[PDB]
DNA sequence: CAGAATTAAGCAATTCGTAATCATGGTCATAGCTCCCGCG
DNA sequence: CGCGGGAGCTATGACCATGATTACGAATTGC
């Protein structure tokens, strides 16, 4: 649980000891991308760009990866909205509702799940824009997902178009599930039963299956 | 009104449309917006079974449906392959829907749009105007493409517009980052509809002081402060970076036919759009021709996984999200797909492409004046060199030294160049346009106006070099022919590989032959034996070797025996010789030999001993007459190659016919490829089996064949090897040769379709016209049906070190004895890309040495082993001690992919480490230069381990450190093992290899 | 010929011993077979010395 | 041109691929008791999951050591104290232990091969697996050409209710008892012997496996003394028609039972030698040991066939004798009425519609190979050295070219009976032509 | 000879009898040394044949128990 | 000869070979007697008795006292 | 006719032994005398065993 | 209202590097095993 | 006089190191 100084607006960024092998390169990449990144108003606050750097990676066996935060009201934690207005976490909660048989809930949060680290590939985006900070976060996103997939057993990707390159963005073999995004049309995310597939692929790796009922906020 | 299809391009989002980019005769760009809707093919009862009616449905007629599944039958009796003829209707929906038991799902909607509406994507059409509906100026909308695109007028030349560009960026580090490094130059080649090629370079003015800016204004450069002040006619324009980016943006938003870059989607266009988003927040907005939907320039990565091994990601190409119709074309990706070169950096492509032989008229102390014309090299090669010399700056002489162009003269039939070259004794030297031989980061450290104008010249050389590679590879002609043949949009032609480009003419054929292919069970992959390779009879041939090459062997196999998945009657297998004999006789009586061909093939399973594939030749399959279409295209581009005179057009049309040969062998290979829907293991296995029996037949006929008294006789009879045929089987064949020509032929080597026929004559012209007589006599009597061979070459001094590895002098059928031979290397060290240039140079020199001491015959074998190993000893110790040769002639190269069975593969780990440490990100499919590098304090290493750990990827900005050195030992190990593979006295070779490298040398066994 | 009848009784006893070796040798355990192969290498050494004495003298 | 993805991704997340992943997990948990068919299905699902997901936790297997010792604890050769509770005492028989996987095909312990079984007993076993899907495998024993269901190892249901349903289904079960143990009693040889006498089973039982109700894991207990007995001769006695079990007779006269042929060849039993035999008061049990001689397996086959007789051959797990084959053996293998002529045989196969289905479904060669009881691999090896002259799919003349296979005495014996094979082959060929 | 419980007494009897045979072979060798040092003229071709059959029989008895795995 | 150590070592090292050859003669004689051939042992008895009384007088003459 | 000349060579060798012991036996020293005395008792034990072999019949 | 949209040619044969496997040899425990001395 | 304690030699099986063989995959090309 260490902090490394950044020249730009997130001056102190806090990282767990599991994140330590890639922080000397993350600071190098962020000190060149941030001076042009922070001109645009970012959907998460820059003070909370790296609040999932605080999460350990040894206990996590599943990485759930979105490509970016929400275009508005980004809290820095992927797939968290305390107002529960976002359709992506709503459809995630619907899929887990069919999974776990839990119909009564007030929100869903993937950060409180043991063994699941909710990840945004690009750590920020502009207000009202999707994948706008792609060019800023390409190198940092590559390096951080390189680091995550060394520790987690199963990577789940929430984008079919957005994570089509993910076998090139990663180079270490990891269990990669490129799933449909919850906000994708045709209700393809309603149709797929990927969260069981996460547990079965963990059972293939002799890992503890994710109890997805931990994510519900009562 | 008459148009010619420039490009087809589809828009997505909201209402989904297809667009055509077209040009009329007067020069107006005309767009036709079609409705783009999904295409499905179902039976008539299924078409009435959909409760939601389709948006449109028009009848395709009663079309037979063939279940192309391979079931091995131990008994002779086979179920007839399903031939359910039903009336089929084209389901046309604007929204994607899933239909149960829907057929023909392998094809794209765009090919279905082409063929069901009868539109050729490379065609000229008189558009029936009342079907067109005018949206705005230049854009029309055609609801009924069948009736509007009905008149296919022939070709007319159109004013095709272009924009060729490279950019240069300031790297104080090894490689530019977007965020910290500015753009120095953006060089542009604006070829508009009026046809004049405007060559202008935009120069950044924040990289220079106002003393240097006003000096540039005094020297003729134009200084601008806005977009409207910009003049495209001015050769050199000074501007701010933000105005430079706005000029770049407004040029890229122009509706060109082609914006062509080299490595520019990956670097130049991405850098332009990202630096434009950084400095001013603007984006390069591509608008649709109806101005409905507009997208920004976002370079999307596209990855192609491999189809062998673990199916890892093997190639990465970058493209532009365009919807205005401009074919944004990266030449890096195209030449990576097409050419086979050590690296596809632009200066290596300029090494390979614009290589001309130059005579010397004047010699000076520091200036060497080269002349090149139709007498020095091939016709049209000197125009191509002069065309590059119009903007070229540095010319590489004999691929080793790089010389700056002092003064440029463009002749009528060649070039006149003055080069900063040391005085060289020979008169004719190879001239290539490859390297600049500069430290660009060093010129960025001490940037001035003279350095700015020099890199403006180099940047406009690169931008026009995109055009010279465009015309050298003939990419608009290649694009048009690929669009017509593969029935694909012009922007889609090279981007897909074989499997998609088959599907266009395959769909044309399956609608023509009224046939649908379906599969019920899963496709199962088995290993099958390929084409037969014969061991060489001996290593050296003093005596001339005739080369007989089948005209498209595996296509002619598939056409001859009607090898398709759909015409496979079934597969008869036997675990035992008893049911093999029963099935053999009962196979002959059930299936007649003319209409059905039984191919005795290699078993798919270990318990089976025979696997006989039966093909119905009564009705022609879709794979054979698809191959007939592909060899028709190859034959017409081959006869356009024959009528071609200039070397550039000859290279274009030779690449055309080679590409069509490759895609015909891909119609082959998709039957061997499991994940294709044209997969037919029996058809591909029997294709290799018939090709095996044909090369065995042509070998056994040509081996032991003698010519006597003007009569050519063969050792074996001229029987069709699969059945009794109507043609006579008499090996006694009358020639049109003189009586006194008594010469004996024997086969010494055979690789798949190419038998190497050693005639005992050494006369070149005699062997050539005797071999033309042999080619005529085999094509008239020995071969049958579609099978033809061509006498390609006479191989003199054929040095076969192994199978698939030979060096020889080639005399073609058009060439004579007095004509100069072309030294052909096939699979040897000069060909291979994992072999360093120093290795290639000493293999060439020692091949020359061994050839001359074996041709003289004065000198014995043990002592020539002595002196050539002592010469190797002194050369390798001089190279290890002096280290005079640079790093670039010890650079290996390999393709960066992810197709690795091991997670911890050292090559993959090397590229990932270099991608972490260096600002270069080596993409997938990139060919990177790497060398074995060790610290210089390490002495000569006897026993070699951890060789992959000594690999260091070499960049053009990479310089070898003083502490580091080239690991010469393993290069010398490979060189020594090839050299002792060349020559005799193996025990001394073992001792020599053991004393120098602590190891037993690898040795070939014949 | 006392030496000849002594060697004849030796080879008859050893023939009976090798027949019961064939009787027990299918299921001899590893330390068992190691010991009896050690004794058979001692056999080969002893008959090597005996052959040297009958050859050289 | 971005509308065809950066790199197209399959529908991993679809439900059918979840069923493939769950099947991959189920056959991964069943690796040690699956056949080669389910091993190939597991490897197909592994390569699918590796092409589909960029890594999976499981890897491809080239060979699986087929052992069920995770469910079955170490064999106790000494008396012990049994805990209080309810137990299911099941007798372990002498023959080769076979296991019926969830893939509806029978697996051999120690080899993993699929032995080929009669149709009714496979149908009964498949209906047993259709009754209870929680059964991991059905432990079977092949002794004297009989399949006894030893045990039904299942996750949930006790084997006691399995056994009565299998006995109604036609399967062979032991007469087993379930009892309480009142107190900590030394499980000795006397209580073992009266437990064996309580097992009213004529066929030999080598040990007893008891199942706790509290614990799913079960343990085999076995009280014996190792013995090494001199061997008078080796005999075969006929257990089915053309089916002979090997047997070993000692000099004292007591008969050592032999499991299969490959037990006799693996342990290298020779006359006038010593073999490892487990000794009981009731019978003798040959140990499953490897022979320590330097004699190769083919020369053991040489010597065994030379001692027994030249017109005996190895047929899988049982010896088979050759003889003059005719319509009687074909009607016996077809399980149909005895028949005088081939015409009458054609008629009765037409009368019995399922027998006509069996004639249509398998080939002439497989029928004529099974009717004389030839092995699979040995007879394919014999025919794969011979050239045949044939009229009308009938062997008029047979000759052999390569005599390297005649060093195999089973292949030599089957070559001796190849005239009778040709006669039955022409008979079955005429039957297949006249039916169809 | 019949129905012996363990091979350990049987192989111990085998080894002890074979120690006696090694002792007797060394004994006949070292008295052959004495009769050769005596200087009596002897012809030992049949003795060489006897040791040839001895070596063949010892090799036959050895080869069955040489190697594990 | 000085200090008589080499003499004692010499007279010790041969007598073990002597008793080895005596046991060899005994074992060859056992091998003859177990062969079953008819034998007379009179001259051998005379040789062993004169060896025995020469050994006993040597033992009486080698006493330490 | 070989065992008799073998024992005759043994008798001649022990004649050499007894003559050299009688030559050196003017001084013998006590511990080596006790060692050769126990050697001679072992000699007489072996001779008594061989005499039992020649006199058992 | 907050993305999806499938491709993908085969095998033969050589070379080279790496890693598993095996032949050969060196070394070390280890049982035979045999004698020296000794003490009752 | 007879067997136990001790010590030294000596083949002999097991283990380990070194180097040669070979399967095995990548890289490449020929086809
Ligand atoms: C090049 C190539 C060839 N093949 C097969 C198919 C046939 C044989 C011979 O083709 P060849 O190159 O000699 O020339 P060929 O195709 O026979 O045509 P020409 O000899 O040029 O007329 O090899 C293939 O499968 N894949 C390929 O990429
Ligand atoms: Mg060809």
């Amino acid at each position: 649980m260490n902090s490394v100084t950044i020249s730009h607006a997130p001056y102190t960024i806090t990282y767990h000891d599991d994140w330590e092998p890639v922080m000397s390169q993350l600071v190098e990449f962020y000190n060149e991308v941030a001076s042009w990144l922070l001109r645009d108003e970012t959907s998460p606050i820059p003070d909370k760009f790296f609040i999932q750097l605080k999460q350990p990676l040894r206990n996590k066996r599943v990485c759930v990866c979105g490509i970016d935060p929400y275009p508005k009201d980004g809290t820095g934690v992927p797939f968290e909205s305390p107002n529960f207005t976002k359709k992506s976490i709503k459809e995630i909660a619907s899929s887990i509702s069919r999974l776990t048989g839990v119909i009564d809930y007030k929100g869903y949060n993937l950060n409180i799940i043991d063994g699941v680290i909710p990840w945004n590939y690009y750590l920020s985006c502009k207000l009202g824009e999707t994948k706008s900070h792609a060019i800023y976060w390409d190198k940092i996103s590559k390096l951080l997902l390189q680091h995550i997939t060394k520790h987690v057993s199963v990577l789940y990707c929430l984008g079919k178009t957005d994570f089509s390159n993910i076998r090139a963005k990663l180079e270490s073999p990891v269990t990669t599930i490129v799933g449909y995004h919850p906000a994708a049309r045709d209700h393809q995310f309603e149709k797929d039963r990927s969260f069981e597939i996460i547990n079965v692929l963990l059972e293939l790796d002799n890992k503890t299956p994710i109890n997805w009922a931990q994510g519900f906020i009562y | 009104m008459d148009v010619r299809c420039i490009n087809w391009f589809e828009s997505h989002g909201e209402n989904r449309f297809l667009y055509l980019k077209s040009r009329c005769r007067n020069g107006e760009t005309v767009f036709i917006r079609f409705p783009h809707y999904f295409y499905y093919v179902v039976t008539d009862e299924i078409y009435q079974s959909l409760s939601p009616p389709p948006f449109n449905a028009r009848p395709m007629g009663k079309m037979r449906t063939i279940d192309i599944d391979e079931t091995i039958s131990y008994n002779l009796d086979i179920k007839d392959r399903k031939c359910s003829v039903a009336d089929m209707w084209l389901i046309e929906e604007p929204k994607k829907r899933s239909i149960q038991n829907a057929t023909m799902d392998e094809f794209f909607n765009i090919s279905w749009f082409y063929i069901s509406n009868g539109i050729s994507p490379d065609g000229c059409y008189s558009l029936d105007e009342q079907y067109l509906t005018k949206i705005n100026n230049g854009c029309y909308h055609c609801d009924d493409p069948r009736n509007c695109f009905a008149k296919e007028i022939p070709r007319f030349d159109i004013p095709r517009s272009y924009l060729f560009l490279d950019i240069e960026c300031h790297f104080d580090k090894k490689f530019p980052s977007v965020f910290i490094n500015p753009i120095s130059h953006t060089s542009y080649c604006y070829i508009d509809l009026s046809g004049k090629r405007l060559l202008f370079t935009l120069i950044n003015e924040e990289m220079l002081t106002e003393q240097e800016i006003q000096e540039a204004v005094d020297r003729g450069c134009l200084r601008i402060q806005s977009l409207m002040e910009m003049d495209y006619e001015r050769e050199l324009v000074l501007c701010s970076e933000i105005v430079l980016l706005r000029i770049a943006k407004q040029l890229l938003e122009l509706t060109f036919d082609y914006v062509v870059t080299f490595n520019g989607h990956n670097f130049d266009l991405r850098y332009i759009t990202n630096r434009l988003e950084l400095l001013t927040g603007e984006k390069i907005i591509f608008r649709s021709p109806d101005k409905k939907e507009a997208v920004h320039l976002c370079i999307y990565e596209r990855n192609q996984s491999s189809h062998k091994g673990v199916c890892g990601m093997a190639n990465t190409t970058f493209h532009v999200n365009n919807n205005n119709g401009t074919i944004f074309f990266d030449l890096y990706s195209f030449i990576q797909k097409s050419e086979k070169l050590d690296s596809y950096k632009l200066d290596s492509i300029s090494k390979n492409a614009f290589s001309c032989m130059g005579k010397v008229l004047n010699r000076g102390v520091r200036e060497m004046t080269f002349i090149g014309d139709d007498t020095t090299d091939a016709k049209g090669k000197a125009d191509t060199f002069a065309k590059v010399l119009t903007t070229g700056n540095y010319v590489t002489v004999d691929e080793d030294i790089i010389c700056k162009v002092i003064r440029k003269d463009i002749l009528e039939n060649g070039f006149k160049v003055v080069l900063s070259c040391p005085t060289l004794p020979n008169d004719i030297y190879k001239l290539s346009f490859g390297k600049d031989d500069i430290d660009l980061a060093q010129m960025y450290k001490d940037y001035n106006l003279n350095i700015a104008l020099d890199m403006a010249r180099y940047c406009i050389h690169d931008a026009c070099l995109c055009q010279y590679l465009w015309e050298y590879y003939g990419v608009e002609t290649k694009t048009d022919a690929g669009a017509a043949t593969y029935v694909l949009p012009q922007s889609m032609v090279f981007e897909y590989r074989a499997s998609t480009i088959i599907k266009g003419p395959l769909l044309k054929l399956l609608l023509e032959t009224k046939t649908i292919l379906v599969r019920s069970e899963t496709k199962q992959k088995f290993p099958y034996e390929g084409g037969k390779v014969f061991a060489p009879k001996q290593k050296m041939f003093s005596n001339n070797v005739l080369i007989f090459d089948y005209n498209s062997l595996y296509p002619n196999v598939c056409i001859f025996g009607n090898l398709s998945p759909e015409t496979l009657v079934g597969v008869v297998v036997s675990t035992n010789r008893l049911e093999e004999e029963i099935n053999n006789q009962l196979l002959l009586q059930k299936y007649p030999p003319p209409r059905y061909i039984t191919v005795h093939c290699e078993p798919r399973l270990p318990n089976l001993i025979s696997e006989i594939a039966i093909f119905d030749r009564s009705i022609e399959g879709t794979i054979p007459r698809l191959l007939r279409t592909f060899l028709a295209e190859r034959a017409r581009y081959k006869k356009m190659l024959k009528q071609a005179t200039s070397s550039t057009e000859k290279a274009i049309y030779d690449s055309m016919q080679y590409t069509y040969k490759i895609v015909a062998n891909s119609v082959y290979g998709l039957m061997g490829f499991r994940n294709s829907a044209l997969y037919s293991y029996a058809s591909a296995k029997s294709c290799t089996s018939i090709g095996r029996r044909m090369i065995l037949y042509l070998e056994s006929v040509l081996n032991g064949a003698e010519l006597s008294n003007g009569m050519l006789r063969f050792a074996n009879t001229l029987s069709n090897p699969f059945y009794m045929d109507d043609r006579d089987i008499n090996p006694i064949v009358k020639t049109s040769l003189p009586i006194d020509y008594r010469f004996r032929f024997r086969s010494v080597y055979g690789d798949t379709d190419s038998v190497f026929t050693e005639i005992d004559s050494q006369d070149v012209d005699k062997s050539i016209e005797i071999a033309k007589e042999l080619e005529r006599l085999i094509n008239s009597r020995v071969l049958f049906n579609n099978f033809k061979i061509e006498f390609e070459a006479v191989y003199k001094n054929l040095i076969m070190q192994s199978k698939k590895k030979y060096t020889t002098m080639k005399y073609s059928a058009s060439s004579n004895s007095k004509s100069v031979p072309e030294r052909i290397n096939k699979g040897t060290s000069e060909t291979r890309r994992d072999v360093s240039k120093f290795h290639k140079n000493m293999i060439k020199t020692y091949k020359t040495r061994l050839s001359e001491m074996l041709s003289e015959g004065r000198m014995n074998s043990n002592q020539v082993c002595i002196d050539i190993l002592r010469s190797l000893e002194t050369d390798l110790r001089s190279e290890f001690d002096s280290r005079s040769s640079p790093l670039e002639l010890f650079m290996l190269s390999r393709m960066h992919h992810s197709n690795y069975k091991s997670a911890d593969n050292p090559n993959m780990y090397l590229v990932t480490e270099y991608n972490k440490n260096n600002p270069e990100t080596i993409e997938l499919g990139e060919r990177y230069y790497f060398a074995y590098i060790c610290p210089a304090n390490v002495p000569w290493t006897k026993k070699l381990v951890n060789i992959k750990t000594y690999e260091t990827i070499i960049d053009r900005s990479f310089k070898l450190g003083s502490n580091q050195r080239i690991f010469y030992e393993v290069y010398f190990k490979r060189l020594t093992s090839e050299i002792v593979n060349l020559l005799d006295n193996k025990v001394l070779c073992i001792s020599f290899f053991q004393r120098m490298f602590g190891s037993r040398p690898t040795f070939y066994e014949a | 010929s006392d030496l000849k009848v002594a060697t004849d009784n030796i080879v008859k006893d050893l023939k009976k011993i090798i027949t019961r070796i064939s009787a027990v040798s299918t299921v001899l355990e590893d330390v068992q077979a190691a010991g009896i192969s050690r004794q058979f290498t001692s056999m080969t050494k002893a008959i090597t010395t005996l052959s040297d004495l009958v050859t050289e003298g | 041109m971005h509308h065809h993805h950066h790199h197209g991704t399959g529908s991993m997340t679809s439900s059918a691929d979840l069923t493939n992943l769950k099947e991959l997990l189920s056959l991964y948990k069943s690796l040690r008791f699956s056949d080669s068919v389910a091993i190939e299905k597991y490897n197909s699902l592994v390569e699918w999951g590796t092409s589909t997901y960029w890594k999976i936790g499981v890897q491809k297997v080239t060979n699986v050591e087929t052992s069920i010792s995770d469910y079955y604890d170490e064999v106790k050769n000494k008396p012990f104290n049994i805990d209080p509770g309810y137990y299911i005492f099941l007798p372990v028989y002498f023959g080769s232990v076979f296991i019926y996987s969830k893939g509806k095909n029978m697996v051999e312990l120690g080899s993993g091969n699929s032995f080929q079984i009669p149709d009714e007993i496979r149908s009964a076993c498949n209906k047993v697996l259709d009754s209870d899907n929680g059964i991991d495998f059905l432990r079977f024993v092949l002794l004297n050409n009989r399949w006894i269901m030893e045990d039904a190892i299942s996750k949930y249901q006790s084997p006691v209710n399995i056994f009565k349903l299998a006995s109604e289904y036609g399967l062979n079960i032991p007469n087993y008892l379930e009892i309480e143990i009142e107190e900590d009693t030394l499980f000795d040889d006397e209580l073992y012997s009266i437990m064996e006498r309580s097992f009213d089973d004529t066929f030999p039982k080598i040990s007893i496996s008891y199942i706790k109700l509290g614990e799913l894991k079960r343990q085999v207990v076995d009280f014996f003394k190792f013995s090494f007995m001199y061997i008078e001769s080796i005999k075969v006695d006929r257990i089915g028609d053309n089916i002979f079990i090997p047997s070993v007779i000692t000099k004292s006269g007591k008969k050592i039972l032999v499991k299969d042929v490959d037990h006799l060849i693996r342990s290298k039993v020779r006359e006038h030698t010593f073999v490892k035999v487990k000794k009981k008061n009731t019978f003798s049990i040959l140990y499953d040991y490897d022979g320590n001689g330097t004699e190769t397996r083919g020369e053991v086959i040489k010597r065994i066939i030379d001692t027994i007789g030249r017109d005996y051959y190895v047929n899988g797990k049982y010896f088979s004798k050759v003889g003059i084959a005719g319509l009687k053996q074909l009607t016996n293998k077809l399980d149909i009425n005895e028949c005088a002529t081939v015409d009458e045989l054609v008629d009765e196969i037409n009368k019995s519609g399922t027998v006509k289905r069996k004639i249509k479904n398998q080939s002439v060669f497989d029928l004529s190979r099974e009717c004389l009881g030839y092995p699979e691999a040995d007879f394919i090896t014999l025919v794969n050295n011979m050239r045949f002259k044939i009229e009308n799919c009938k062997v008029v003349n047979f000759n052999i070219e390569n005599t390297n296979c005649l060093n195999n005495p089973s292949i030599e014996t089957i070559y001796g009976n190849f005239n009778q094979f040709v006669s039955i082959f022409n008979t079955v060929t005429d039957v297949k032509k006249r039916l169809f």
